[PDB]
């Protein structure tokens, strides 16, 4: 499921679901 | 920066798991 485009709330909720309770950091500027 | 890697291109997983903790 990571493997596609991923924007705004699709990117972060891949994030949440890959990084589990490691948590993760979204810098979208930067 | 992820927008440009992952959003504008293609994402992948080695380009994700960076962003984790």
């Amino acid at each position: 499921f990571v493997n596609q485009h991923l924007c705004g709330s699709h990117l972060v909720e891949a994030l949440y679901l890959v990084c589990g309770e490691r948590g993760f950091f979204y810098t979208p500027k930067a | 920066g992820i927008v440009e890697q992952c959003c504008a291109s293609v994402c992948s997983l080695y380009q994700l798991e960076n962003y984790c903790n």
